[PDB]
């Protein structure tokens, strides 16, 4: 629970991209305000949301990982 | 006088009050 | 073909994958110095790739909708080499393993301490006696018609 | 209650009497055996169902066999 | 054993000279995998005229904190 | 044929400095143990239920909970150091009960007058089968 | 006695709130109830089968009087295929504004729920239309219902209750259930068909007030007498067929045809009327076979008896095996319920791919809850049999009385059994495993054509041989001059061969490399959850680790941490051990079900048909892919009707998760954290004034088991539940 | 020497040093025949 809180508060309130007026994009636009409050909002915005790279990683160089994530499971 | 409107609190409210509260007091003590 | 299969030589789709496989890999090759080890190792596979698909178009695999090369295991005396002669590799090789096993703990099977040359293995008799699996077969046949495979008495 | 049983087995080691938590076993005269002596349980009414006298039994099968029985407040070793 | 371990990969199969020169570009990377299975799209293009492993030791910032320029001294 | 000892109040107990692992609602509705012993030396000994007691030069009484909690008392008091015990058994009647060493001599010491209970003259093979005690009370086993 | 519970008197002495728990969980076991006789039991089994005859007639008129009620059963008759069916009202105090109008559907004028139950498609094919059919079949079946428990109580007092003679006569049971039970039973079905259904799918309203003024057929009972039978086949309903409309109707009640209605894409009506017709009277001529008063007939015990091999392979043969049937009503269970869990699943089987009833084949999900909910049924029937074999072994097996027959025969080679399926389990799981990884490798480098796809040929093989011409076999009913294809050539072989080479059915859906993987699948869960219950069935008398088993019952803690420690080695721990492998195969079959399916019905078959052979594929391309709907049930922009699931989603999921503390922490921490609760409780002020009644006690090792178990399953259950149904019902396709 | 030969042949060693052996011959196999879905000599 501390990672998983501490990984979205993270890509949600700090980490992101900054721009020329000064514009920060975060990873996610403050998604941790408001849908972390109920356990469908981590369900989805954050597993299911952030899951989805991992996934995608097969065929590519982050290939291991996926097949990680798979065994680690089993 | 939806008959809904009755019969979901009674059944859901009541009854299991009623039935818990004797069937505590049935199991509860020594005959 | 056989289960609506068509020989992957003459498939369309067999093809494009081929050449999508071969298209993704030549884009990596790209960016970098035109003779750079990363960009030879690229190549390698890349001929590497080209290779795969045209030896497993020589080799008369099947392919479905998908282009992907199907195994037929039902006997089809066309296809032997995709399930039924290495089965017999395998069962040959396996055989070859479990008799020399069963050898080996038969012969130690006589000591008063066999636990001992189990933990520690004594590998001057297990070498003289892993080279029986290769008549395996032989000996296994002449175990089980002399009766001395199975234990009797159990 | 559980019910200990003792059975003719019993070569009267005694491991299984020094084993029991709650003095449930004894040693009794008999002539049965070498050791003139065999295991009695006379006590039964203690027994917590530990069965450490099962694991102390060097027979086999076992000559001291517990079978768990209605509990009572002495066979659940409630404090309270 | 597992620090000189860490210290001659960075030194061997490493990119740290190239992420030195430009470091918010190029990904760190001090493991490369040989080509036995088709294993070797692990490699993948971390920058750099390199292909590897990237790794999030946080090894690099260490090296480049303490003074390392060269491999050599690594 | 052993006249039990009688339990004798006014015998002093450990110096005990109180715990939260002693009497509770049980010892007073339904029964209690009392072991006692005698102690060469006033000596420090691990409590069967909290840390540690000092056992007096003379008469220790000792109240539990439990006669498991005696018995593990006992054995730890019997072979480090060698100590001779016995414990009671108390209802709320002001009854007392003597309960171990039942005739005198530990039961790991054979006595030639004790009866048999609970013995069975047959391996324990040869018990009956359920079916065979279908639809009477009685067990396989109590046979 | 003199307390809850009396039937037992150990338990009533226990001072501790387990006399409570236990005093629940062994109600119904009869056989270990104080002073039971075989009378006692016999009616006491008699009585509550009658009570359950009662409950299940009370559940069915629930069911319609709510469809009637707060339905929308007028409305879906006109227009099947363009409106939900209502199943209930929801009266919720609970619900905010927005759920009010999110759940408003169906025409309805308050929240409502959509029934996938399926029961408006079954009602509407046998001939309801209007609510007052419903209401007067639900006050039907109350009367029925209430007449069951009349009977119930009727048959327990003296003055009507039955000898433990009677209730063993099996050769008259056997003919009365047979012939009376199934047969006369299919022929008042075949009856109602033929007099109500068949008329109400061609216009006519047939009901009891002007049933004996219609001819079911134009020249009614006619033909049947005089032995011209083919005359109630020679018109049927033309293949262009609206279906409660007569445009394009027939006049036959009996046909063969074996296609589906092209409208409704289910079986022709009279195609069923017809089947009942003919098993009634297979039923009716098997069911003279025993033995009764009327001297004529079998007698089932020389049977048995006279069926033994010369040669001795089989010892004794069958001898004394109908005294052990008949005195144990363990093995009747047992066998009852293998027949009804294999039937079970067979309707499961049968109901997907040859539907029944009107417009079931286009509602998706009603067909996709239908099938999930018989398999799981199934599946928990099928370990029911096997436990309860295992309780026979216990309880009421005779060894001296089964000296070497075929039961001691299987008792005395248990080893050679046991051993050579946990052989073929690990085959089976080692060989499925490595194909399913080495595909998942080849793709996680990128290199799909590295895949070992092995092609189900032998399934292909049979589907050609019913008539398939996808896989160009040319074998039996896909030859040309076959003698199967011509002898059938005229009777149902058109309508077969139009209906199997449709390819937007379900009958015979076209297989490939995922199909052979993922049945693989299915064979090793069959066998290894066989393991684990043949290895407990045969193993409840006893083994070498604990010889005198049988002595300690069926259900019992462990036999103490000597001998190297038992943990779980009853019986019952192999039952408890192997409801967990019947769930995760029941959970592979529907979830193969249901992804092939829903990839059918979005004509996107060639996403599962490449995305099937490794398990990334099923994680992220039918998991991740199909919940995002059902997630989305709720979020922080609102929420929709798919709250509900949703909600229920995340409930399977905690249910589930609690099961695992019963199934990891054991008692005795347990127990130690409650006896310092209870000193707690004891000490403190103001509360120490009340007093609890029974000594607080950690649960039971045994009732612990079934604890975590029952939440392991009922969180399985209901998360699949929630998930099926929304990600189905969010496409509706 | 004899000791060492002993300790040697110890199971875990064995194992290893057997299934190192093995897992080079594979590697090699594969490396001069690579992609091989079948049998394609007889
Ligand atoms: C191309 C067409 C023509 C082909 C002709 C093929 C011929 C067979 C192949 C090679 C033949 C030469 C083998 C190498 C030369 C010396 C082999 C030898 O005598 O080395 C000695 C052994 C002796 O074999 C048998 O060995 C058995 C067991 O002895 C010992 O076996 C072990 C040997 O270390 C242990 O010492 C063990 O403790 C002890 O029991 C028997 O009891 C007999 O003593 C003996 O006949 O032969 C062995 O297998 C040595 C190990 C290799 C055997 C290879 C067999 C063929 C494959
Ligand atoms: C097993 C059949 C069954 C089931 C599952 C339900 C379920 C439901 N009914 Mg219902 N009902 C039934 C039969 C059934 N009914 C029958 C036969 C009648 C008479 C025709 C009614 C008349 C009825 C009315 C008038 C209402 C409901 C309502 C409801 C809903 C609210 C819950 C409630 O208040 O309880 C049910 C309330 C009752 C008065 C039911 C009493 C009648 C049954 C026979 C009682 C049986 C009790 C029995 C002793 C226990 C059986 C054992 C077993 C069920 C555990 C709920 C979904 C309410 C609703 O519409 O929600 C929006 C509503 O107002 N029902
Ligand atoms: C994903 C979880 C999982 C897995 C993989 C298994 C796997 C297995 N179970 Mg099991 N089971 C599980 C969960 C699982 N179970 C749960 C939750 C329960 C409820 C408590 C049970 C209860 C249960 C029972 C009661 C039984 C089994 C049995 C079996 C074996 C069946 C035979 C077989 O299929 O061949 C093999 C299948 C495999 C999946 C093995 C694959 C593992 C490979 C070999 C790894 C290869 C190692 C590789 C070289 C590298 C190793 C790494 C290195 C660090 C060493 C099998 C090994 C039955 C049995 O024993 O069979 C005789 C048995 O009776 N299971
Ligand atoms: C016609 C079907 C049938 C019948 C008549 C019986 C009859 C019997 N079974 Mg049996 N059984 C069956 C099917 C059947 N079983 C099936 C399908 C299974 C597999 C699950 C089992 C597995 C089984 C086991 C393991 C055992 C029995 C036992 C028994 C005997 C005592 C049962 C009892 O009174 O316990 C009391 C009744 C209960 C404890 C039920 C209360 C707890 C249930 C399981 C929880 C219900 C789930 C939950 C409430 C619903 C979800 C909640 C909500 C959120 C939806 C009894 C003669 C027991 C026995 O004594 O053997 C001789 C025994 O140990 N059965
Ligand atoms: C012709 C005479 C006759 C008839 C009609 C019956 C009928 C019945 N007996 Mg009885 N019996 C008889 C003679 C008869 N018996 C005699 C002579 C004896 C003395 C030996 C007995 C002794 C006896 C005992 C001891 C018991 C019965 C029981 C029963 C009931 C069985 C339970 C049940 O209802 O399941 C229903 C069964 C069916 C509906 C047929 C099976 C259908 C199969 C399984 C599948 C159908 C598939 C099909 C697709 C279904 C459509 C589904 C869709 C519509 C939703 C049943 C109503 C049991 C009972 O009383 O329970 C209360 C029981 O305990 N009988
Ligand atoms: C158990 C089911 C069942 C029942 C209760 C009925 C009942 C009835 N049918 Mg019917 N029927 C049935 C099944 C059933 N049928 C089936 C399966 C078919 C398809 C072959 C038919 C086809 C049919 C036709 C075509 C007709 C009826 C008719 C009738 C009615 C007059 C019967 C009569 O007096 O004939 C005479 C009875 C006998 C000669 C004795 C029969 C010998 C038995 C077996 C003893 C009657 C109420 C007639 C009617 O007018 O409907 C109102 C009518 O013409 N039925
Ligand atoms: C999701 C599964 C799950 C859940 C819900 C719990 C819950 C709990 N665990 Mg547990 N645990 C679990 C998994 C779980 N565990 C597993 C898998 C293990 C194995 C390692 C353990 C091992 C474990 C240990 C060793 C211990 C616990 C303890 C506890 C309790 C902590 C005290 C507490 O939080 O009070 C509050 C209760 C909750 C937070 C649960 C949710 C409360 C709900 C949301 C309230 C709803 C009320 C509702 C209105 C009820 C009315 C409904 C009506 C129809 C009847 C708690 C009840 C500790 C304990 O006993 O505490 C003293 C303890 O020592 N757990
Ligand atoms: C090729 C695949 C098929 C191979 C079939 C090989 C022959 C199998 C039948 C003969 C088996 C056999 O002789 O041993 C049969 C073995 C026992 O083997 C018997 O042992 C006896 C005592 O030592 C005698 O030596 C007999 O000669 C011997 O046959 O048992 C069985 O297999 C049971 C079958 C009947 C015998
Ligand atoms: C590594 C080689 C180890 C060689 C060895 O242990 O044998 C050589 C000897 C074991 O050999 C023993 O030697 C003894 C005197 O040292 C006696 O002569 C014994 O007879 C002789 O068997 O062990 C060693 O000396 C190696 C010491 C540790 C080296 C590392
Ligand atoms: C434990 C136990 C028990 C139980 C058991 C069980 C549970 C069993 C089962 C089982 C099962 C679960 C079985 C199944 C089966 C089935 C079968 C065996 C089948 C079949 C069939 C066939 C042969 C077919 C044929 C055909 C036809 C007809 C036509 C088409 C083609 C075909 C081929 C398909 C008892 C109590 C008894 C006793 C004790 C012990
Ligand atoms: S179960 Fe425990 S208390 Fe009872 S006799 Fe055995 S060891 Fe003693
Ligand atoms: S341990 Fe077993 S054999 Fe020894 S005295 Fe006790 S019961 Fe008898
Ligand atoms: S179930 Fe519990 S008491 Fe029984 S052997 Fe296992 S750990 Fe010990
Ligand atoms: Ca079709």
């Amino acid at each position: 629970v501390v990672i998983f809180h501490f990984s979205w508060k993270m890509q949600s309130d700090v980490w992101g991209s900054i721009n020329d007026q000064g514009v920060v994009t975060h990873i996610t636009g403050g998604n941790f305000a408001q849908s972390s409050i109920t356990i469908n909002g981590w369900l989805r915005d954050f597993l299911w949301a952030q899951a989805s790279q991992v996934i995608q990683s097969y065929g590519s160089s982050l290939s291991a990982y996926g097949l990680f994530f798979l065994g680690a499971h089993f | 006088i939806n008959l809904p409107s009755l019969f979901v609190p009674l059944v859901g409210l009541l009854f299991p009050a009623v039935a818990m509260a004797s069937l505590f007091l049935h199991v509860e003590k020594r005959l | 073909d056989i289960a609506g299969l068509t020989p992957c030589k003459d498939s369309k789709q067999f093809a494009k994958r081929e050449k999508q496989s071969i298209k993704k890999l030549e884009s990596s090759l790209k960016l970098y110095a035109p003779d750079s080890a990363p960009a030879l190792a690229i190549n390698a596979t890349i001929e590497k790739t080209k290779r795969r698909f045209d030896n497993y178009g020589k080799q008369g695999l099947l392919c479905g909708a998908d282009g992907l090369p199907h195994l037929i295991v039902s006997g089809d005396q066309r296809h032997w080499g995709e399930f039924i002669t290495p089965g017999i590799l395998f069962l040959y090789i396996a055989g070859w393993i479990g008799w020399v096993g069963r050898s080996y703990l038969i012969a130690i099977r006589d000591d008063k301490k066999p636990t001992q040359k189990e933990i520690i293995i004594d590998v001057p008799l297990a070498t003289g006696l892993v080279f029986r699996g290769f008549s395996w077969p032989i000996a296994a046949y002449r175990e089980l018609l002399n009766g001395e495979l199975v234990a009797k008495d159990v | 209650s559980h019910s200990v049983k003792i059975y003719d087995t019993c070569i009267g080691c005694t491991q299984c009497v020094r084993a029991c938590p709650t003095d449930v076993l004894e040693m009794i005269p008999w002539g049965g055996c070498k050791a003139k002596q065999i295991a009695s349980a006379p006590r039964t009414e203690d027994c917590v169902g530990c069965k450490r006298c099962e694991s102390a039994c060097p027979t086999d099968f076992l000559s001291v066999r517990v079978y768990l029985w209605h509990e009572t407040t002495r066979s659940m070793g409630l404090a309270y | 054993l597992w620090l000189s371990g860490m210290y001659f990969h960075g030194a061997r199969f490493s990119n740290y000279e190239a992420w030195l020169n430009d470091p918010t570009h190029i990904r760190p990377s001090a493991q490369v995998v040989w080509p036995i299975v088709g294993q070797e799209i692990l490699n993948g293009d971390v920058g750099g005229g390199f292909r590897g492993i990237q790794i999030t030791s946080g090894f690099f910032q260490i090296w480049r904190a303490s003074g390392i320029t060269s491999e050599l001294q690594l | 044929g052993f006249t039990p000892p009688e339990l004798d109040p006014n015998t002093p107990s450990p110096i005990f400095g109180g715990s939260t692992g002693g009497l509770l609602r049980k010892a007073q509705v339904e029964e209690f143990y009392v072991i006692t012993w005698e102690s060469p030396k006033e000596q420090i000994f691990e409590m069967p239920t909290g840390g540690a007691a000092i056992m007096r030069e003379g008469p220790n009484l000792l109240k539990l909970a439990r006669k498991e909690q005696c018995l593990a008392l006992g054995t730890r008091l019997r072979s480090k150091y060698k100590i001779k015990y016995q414990f009671y058994r108390v209802f709320p009647s002001g009854e007392v009960q003597y309960l171990h060493p039942k005739d005198g001599v530990y039961p790991e010491k054979v006595n030639p007058g004790r009866q048999g209970v609970g013995v069975n003259f047959r391996s324990i093979g040869k018990n009956v089968s359920p079916i065979e005690v279908k639809f009477t009370g009685k067990q396989p086993y109590d046979l | 006695a003199l307390r809850f519970p009396r039937f037992s008197q150990g338990l009533a002495q226990d001072p501790t709130t387990r006399r409570i728990w236990f005093g629940i969980a062994t109600a119904h076991d009869f056989e270990s109830h104080d002073d039971i006789t075989e009378g006692r039991l016999y009616q006491n089994i008699f009585a509550s089968h009658f009570g359950q005859l009662a409950i299940i007639f009370l559940w069915t008129s629930g069911n319609l009087f709510h469809v009637a009620w707060q339905g929308n059963f007028e409305a879906w008759v006109q227009d099947p295929l363009h409106v939900r069916p209502i199943a209930h009202a929801i009266w919720d105090p609970h619900f905010g504004q927005p759920a009010v109008e999110a759940f408003t559907r169906g025409g309805a004028l308050g929240p409502v729920n959509i029934a996938y139950s399926g029961v408006y498609q079954w009602w509407y094919t046998i001939g309801l239309r209007t609510n007052e059919d419903l209401y007067t079949g639900a006050i039907f079946l109350l009367f029925l219902s209430f007449i069951s428990l009349l009977a119930g109580w009727l048959h327990l007092q003296p003055k009507w209750k039955p000898s433990v003679s009677w209730f063993k006569n099996a050769e008259s049971r056997l003919n009365h259930h047979l012939s009376g039970l199934f047969g006369v039973s299919s022929l008042a079905w075949a009856g109602h068909l033929v007099h109500v259904a068949i008329p109400g799918s061609r216009g006519e309203y047939v009901r009891w007030n002007n049933f004996l003024s219609v001819l079911p057929h134009p020249q009614g009972l006619g033909p049947l007498f005089t032995g011209q039978w083919n005359l109630y086949a020679q018109n049927p309903d033309s293949s262009n067929h609206l279906f409660s409309t007569s445009q394009g109707a027939g006049t036959a009640i009996l046909t063969l045809l074996g296609g589906f209605h092209p409208q409704t894409q289910s079986l022709w009506l009279t195609d069923m009327a017809h089947h009942h017709l003919a098993i009634a009277i297979l039923f009716l001529i098997g069911g003279h076979m025993y033995r009764t008063n009327f001297g004529i007939g079998h007698s089932i015990k020389y049977i048995l008896e006279a069926h033994i091999p010369p040669g001795g392979r089989l010892g004794r043969g069958h001898k004394g095996l109908y005294d052990t049937i008949n005195n144990s009503i363990h093995f009747q269970l047992g066998l009852a319920l293998a027949s009804l869990g294999v039937i079970t699943s067979l309707v499961a089987q049968h109901m997907y791919s040859l539907p029944a009833y009107a417009f079931i084949a286009q509602d998706f999900t009603t067909q996709a809850a239908l099938y999930t909910h018989h398999q799981y049924i199934a599946g928990f029937i099928m370990t029911g049999a096997f436990a309860h074999g295992a309780i026979f072994f216990i309880r009421d097996y005779n060894p001296e009385q089964n000296a070497d027959n075929v039961l001691a025969r299987m008792l005395e080679h248990k080893e050679a059994i046991i051993s050579h399926l946990s052989w073929a389990s690990l085959f089976l799981g080692f060989h499925t495993l490595g194909l399913y990884v080495h595909n998942d490798v080849m793709l996680a480098f990128g290199t799909p054509e590295k895949q070992i796809l092995i092609e189900p040929i032998f399934a292909q093989w049979i589907q050609s041989a019913h008539g398939k011409t996808s896989y160009g076999f040319d074998v039996l009913l896909s030859s040309t001059n076959s003698p199967a294809l011509n002898a059938g050539r005229s009777i149902w072989l058109p309508g077969w061969l139009n209906a199997i080479n449709e390819n937007s059915n379900s009958l015979f859906l076209t297989i490939g490399p995922g199909d052979f993987l993922v049945h693989h699948a299915i064979a090793l869960g069959l066998h290894t959850t066989t393991l684990i219950l043949v290895k407990g069935a045969l193993d409840a008398r006893g083994s070498k680790l604990m010889p005198d088993k049988k002595d300690f019952g069926y259900s019992f803690p462990c036999d103490g941490p000597g001998r190297g420690g038992t943990c779980d080695i009853s019986a019952w721990d192999a039952f408890y051990l192997a409801v967990f492998w019947m769930l995760n195969t029941i959970g592979w079959v529907t979830f193969y079900w249901h992804w092939k399916h829903i990839t059918l019905w979005q004509g996107n078959v060639s996403q599962f048909n490449e995305s099937s052979t490794y398990l990334m594929g099923w994680l992220r391309d039918y998991l991740w892919l199909n919940s995002s709907q059902l997630i989305n049930g709720y979020n922080p922009f609102g929420m929709n009707s798919l709250s509900v699931w949703a909600w229920m989603f995340l409930f399977g999921h905690l249910v589930w998760a609690t099961g695992f503390m019963f199934l990891i922490s054991w008692r005795g921490y347990w127990q130690e954290l409650i006896e310092t609760l209870a000193w707690a409780h004891e000490r403190t002020p103001l509360a120490n004034l009340i007093r609890w009644r029974d000594k607080p006690v950690a649960l039971s090792i045994v009732q612990a088991r079934l604890v975590g178990l029952v939440h392991f399953s009922v969180g399985y259950i209901f998360t699949y539940a929630a998930f099926l149904i929304a990600s189905t019902s969010g496409k509706f396709g | 020497m004899r000791d060492l030969k002993t300790y040697l042949s110890v199971a875990p060693v064995a194992s290893t040093l057997w299934f190192a052996a093995l897992a080079g011959l594979l590697i090699e196999i594969n490396r001069f025949f690579p992609d091989a879905l079948t049998f394609p000599f007889f």
